[PDB]
């Protein structure tokens, strides 16, 4: 239940930062996500890999 | 929020569930790691009484 939780607020966080982003609007083969926020860029990683 | 207040009009004395019964359906449609053997199960017998 409590890694269950853990995951489940990773993708609220997750559906929140698709919340408040507007769709269809790509420039150059980055999506609109990725252009607006960091969390959803796939340019940036992760600290460890 | 116009039709959540009308929804709250409409379900003023009406039956509502109790918390226990919505923690455990809350809990079983956010559940990820719900087995197949239900899907299968619920695929074969497909709502026949017998």
């Amino acid at each position: 239940n409590i890694y269950r939780d853990l995951l489940q607020h990773v993708r609220a966080l997750r559906q929140t930062i698709t919340d408040f982003t507007i769709q269809g609007e790509g420039h150059n083969g980055e999506t609109s996500e990725a252009l607006n926020n960091i969390l959803t860029d796939d340019t940036f990683i992760a600290p460890i890999l | 929020s116009f039709r959540d207040c009308r929804g709250t009009q409409l379900g003023l004395g009406r039956h509502t569930m109790t918390p226990a019964t919505i923690k455990a359906v809350k809990d079983t449609f956010e559940d990820r790691a719900y087995p197949t053997i239900f899907y299968m199960l619920e695929a074969v017998i497909h709502g026949n009484e017998r």
